[PDB]
RNA sequence: UUUCGGGGGUACUCGAGUGGCGAACGGGUGAGUAACACGUGGGUGAUCUGCCCUGCACUUUGGGAUAAGCCUGGGAAACUGGGUCUAAUACCGAAUACACCCUGCUGGUCGCAUGGCCUGGUAGGGGAAAGCUUUUGCGGUGUGGGAUGGGCCCGCGGCCUAUCAGCUUGUUGGUGGGGUGAUGGCCUACCAAGGCGACGACGGGUAGCCGGCCUGAGAGGGUGACCGGCCACACUGGGACUGAGAUACGGCCCAGACUCCUACGGGAGGCAGCAGUGGGGAAUAUUGCACAAUGGGCGCAAGCCUGAUGCAGCGACGCCGC
């Protein structure tokens, strides 16, 4: 069966993952048929990426996620709308972004004078 | 590691202060030893390699940080003079010293190592540090009141500060607008015999 | 011989083993028949024999001893000679 | 509401088997003629181009073709032990 | 329930057993191999594909056993014989299927020649299945189509040696058979006498191949450690079986060498898995922790298994930082 796994990258400490799909016989670090996202939990919200199309497709076709995989699809939305119960929701907590570098810059100037 | 030995021995060595302020230096201009006297042979790799000591003497450097820095300058777009000079001007140590916090730069760096600084808000204790632009290096409020940084507050009447740099508050903000050209880095000796020296 | 898997799969293989060699020998022994009736040149004994046969060919198919592919050429090879005579 | 009970499979459009152009140089094997094929690729290291000749063995049910014509070949499956080419006609005759 | 020796039931649960699935993945090594092994690009009108997804149609009917259990025999052991007895989604007979397979006739169409397609039409013959469970319930059979994983064939590409010039007789081709999932001297009978080679056949030596790595201005030279893909092997040499799938590492059979047990009749074993031991050597580590994360197998599930893996220990062995 072809399913939908999650390979190991990065260095000792910090665990970050690739959504790949590939065969069930294959050992977790090898050749995948296509890389459709990508999954870092050492994040404080825990970045998520899915591609929708291609998860529709490999959904569609018959791959089978393993259970980090499916509570990732239930995360983004992509697994209720392959099967449509509740509805699409995007329920993803995107990390909050960073105020700029330039922004503190002018702020200390401001603050100064 | 880190040098640790007499500092004028170079100076004298090297045939120019590197210190700034030494009066040794002035008293015996001529290497140390016992034939600091003799005269020597000329010879264009002699004059490279005392440049390169000179800069990474100045800085305090070791050679494999040294040619790391050269191989980062090098492989970058602009030209390899000046790209290593600004590359060993935007260290942590050397914006503390330059921006007149520091009577001599190994004090500098010594105050970097112990963890008196805090960059960006968050502490670091780094003396190869390299400094970006819109950066705010701050002191902890621990060692506000500690004896160098306040003779370092009440004596802001030495070396100029750089055109890049700029302390901007009472507790010695540091703001870094951009990285250091080569007009306003005002540093001794001479870039290209370094990089005739590693291109050999 | 380590494993109690291997050993059940040791008794397991042996019996299915015994299976197939019965059917794979049944099967050989219609074709031979039919061989020798088409050899002896009559039709309508070759025709009912080449029926049973060929029965017995798909029939085993089924049962997974061999694949229907191989159950196909002979159904057609039989068939094929039939016809020629 | 009920699905087709056939789903017709989708259509692949079909491949290009390699052709080539020769010269018969034996016909000594019923149904089956030896062709030469000429290639031109450029030395890897000095860039001169090289002419290099390959000998396929090809095969005609009639036999039409003698030695010394220039023929027309396209790749088949194995039809026997080395022969892997089908004669389409002959160019021209000689 | 009891004399405290225990006795009955239950089916929560579960040793052993039958049955299914897995065990062909994952992990190791580089001996062999100069080869369609590998890399890159094609072909398959010459082909298979368990589990998975999704249409359609079914899931009818009957029967004979046997393991386990009990009784008993043989042997030192390994293990093994007999009697009786019992169940199934184990095994077997039949009906139905006309989607499928084979054959005869026949229409149209596309070609890249054999041929392919229109589930073309038509006549004849034929091919299956299994139930369990009250709970988010799981399964069986045929068949259409996907997805995945392959098989086979071919172009080109990457060592040294004529102080290795002839090599080949299933060898080159055809026909009819056989065989295979499939084409094919793959095998076979007959027929013909071809096929390969200085563009280096046939021999000899060496070698796992590649993404890559090191060096260099580049071209080029050297190399194939880690990591990733493919290949080959599993004490040595043959062989098949089971299966969707087999170089079957922790399967089987035979022969051999070696090690061990023996009542001399006969039996047992395979670290190039993880640690570890001896030896060789200039030289290379712990008989560690956990399934917490990721991947995998079985199970409806809870769950179980995983020396894969995630970590830790030792060694300035390397890079980086202080």
């Amino acid at each position: 069966a072809v399913k939908i796994k999650l390979t190991r990258l990065g260095k000792i400490r910090n665990p970050q993952y690739r959504i790949i799909v590939a065969d069930a016989r294959t050992r977790r670090d090898g050749r995948a048929i296509e890389v459709i996202g990508r999954y870092h939990p050492k994040e404080e919200p825990s970045l998520i990426q899915i591609d929708s199309e291609r998860a529709q497709y490999w959904l569609g076709v018959g791959a089978q996620p393993t259970e980090p995989v499916l509570a990732l699809l239930k995360i983004t939305g992509d697994w209720q709308k392959f099967k449509g119960l509740p509805g699409a929701e995007g329920t993803l907590k995107v990390k909050e972004p960073k105020p700029s570098k330039l922004d503190l810059f002018n702020a200390a100037l401001a603050e100064a004078e | 590691a880190r040098y640790t030995g007499p500092a004028t021995r170079k100076s004298r060595r090297l045939g120019v202060d590197l210190v700034g302020g030494d009066q040794s230096f002035e008293k015996r201009p001529y290497p140390p030893g016992q034939h600091g006297r003799a005269r020597i042979k000329e010879s264009e790799y002699r004059q490279q390699l005392q440049e390169k000591q000179k800069a990474r003497f100045s800085y305090g450097v070791m050679e494999k940080q040294f040619r790391r820095y050269y191989e980062e300058a090098n492989r970058q777009p602009g030209k390899t003079g000046d790209n290593l000079l600004r590359i060993l001007e935007s260290r942590l140590d050397n914006v503390v010293y330059r921006a007149g916090l520091a009577r001599t730069r190994r004090m500098a760096r010594q105050l970097v190592s112990h963890g008196h600084f805090l960059v960006n808000g968050v502490k670091v204790d780094i003396p190869s540090y390299r400094v970006s632009q819109y950066d705010i290096i701050d002191v902890k409020e621990k060692s506000l009141n500690t004896l160098p940084f306040q003779i370092a507050r009440e004596t802001a009447g030495e070396r100029p500060i750089p055109s890049w740099l700029q302390v901007v508050g009472e507790r010695q903000r540091i703001l870094v607008h951009q990285l250091p050209e080569r007009a306003q880095i005002d540093v001794p000796l001479t870039e290209q015999l370094i990089v005739e020296l590693y291109s050999k | 011989a380590n494993i109690k898997s291997q050993i059940k799969r040791i008794r397991t293989n042996e019996r299915r083993r015994l299976r197939n060699q019965s059917v794979k020998s049944s099967l050989r022994t219609a074709i031979r028949g039919f061989r020798e009736a088409v050899d002896a040149g009559d039709k309508d004994k070759a025709s009912e024999l080449l029926h049973a046969t060929s029965r017995k060919l798909d029939k085993a198919a089924s049962k997974g001893v061999i694949h229907p592919n191989q159950a196909a050429n002979k159904k057609s090879a039989l068939a094929l000679a039939l016809n020629k005579l | 509401q009920k699905g087709p009970k056939y789903t017709p499979a989708a259509e692949k459009p079909r491949g290009r088997r390699k052709t080539a152009i020769g010269y018969v140089v034996s016909d000594k094997m019923q149904k089956t003629i030896v062709v030469e094929l000429e290639d031109r690729k450029s030395h890897p290291l000095y860039g001169k181009i090289i002419r290099t000749t390959k000998k396929v063995k090809a095969h005609d049910e009639n036999g039409e073709a003698g030695i010394g014509d220039r023929v027309s070949l396209m790749e088949t499956r194995p039809l026997s032990a080395t022969k892997r080419w089908r004669l389409v006609e002959i160019l021209e005759k000689a």
